[PDB]
């Protein structure tokens, strides 16, 4: 179980899922199309 | 100023290249839902109008 | 393949292959039974021969 | 086509439009072997005659 974590802006959070396009998933970091797994998000804001 | 939603404002681009990627590249657009046809691929397509 | 992804691809493929792939076995099974009809043919006229 | 709109009932027609079409050709295919089978009896019973 690989566990990766990384901040993005909250709006982007839908670039996260497998087979989407754009800035997150073409120049920094990308799902498999075929990926098994969970994607987990949450505000911070607080902290960040 | 746009059009109001009730009288929208069409223009035809027509006659010119158009790189869609300057577009999808733009950080502002935060809705660039497509359909029949991928963002990747607009460059390599050619449309009548 | 020119105008989507392989993702959405993926989707609008499956159905042309569902299509096709009913339209060959259709055909293949019609040339089947058609076959066995022509085989009793040619059992009837060895026996005529 | 009283409960749903065209772009969610076309999936729903397309459901069954892919089994009431396959139920046909599963009887089309089976009345042409079972056809076959009466017509080995027609040309017995016309040797028979
Ligand atoms: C609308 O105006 C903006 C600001 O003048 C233009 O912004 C450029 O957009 C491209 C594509 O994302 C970037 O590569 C440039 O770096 C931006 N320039 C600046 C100064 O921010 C934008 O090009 C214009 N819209 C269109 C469709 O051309």
């Amino acid at each position: 179980v690989y566990a990766d974590s990384f901040v993005i802006r909250g709006d982007e959070v839908r670039q996260i899922a497998p087979g989407q396009t754009g800035k997150i998933a073409d120049y920094n970091y990308k799902l498999p199309d075929d990926f098994t797994g969970c994607v987990i998000a949450w505000n911070s804001n607080n902290l960040d | 100023r746009f059009a109001s939603v009730y009288a929208w404002n069409r223009k035809r681009i027509s006659n010119c290249v158009a790189d869609y990627s300057v577009l999808y590249n733009s950080a502002s657009f935060s809705t660039f839902k497509c359909y029949g046809v991928s963002p990747t691929k607009l460059n390599d397509l050619c449309f009548t109008n | 393949l020119s105008r989507l992804d392989k993702v959405e691809a993926e989707v609008q493929i499956d159905r042309l292959i569902t299509g096709r792939l009913q339209s060959l076995q259709t055909y293949v099974t019609q040339q089947l039974i058609r076959a066995a009809e022509i085989r009793a043919s040619a059992n009837l006229a060895a026996t005529k021969m």
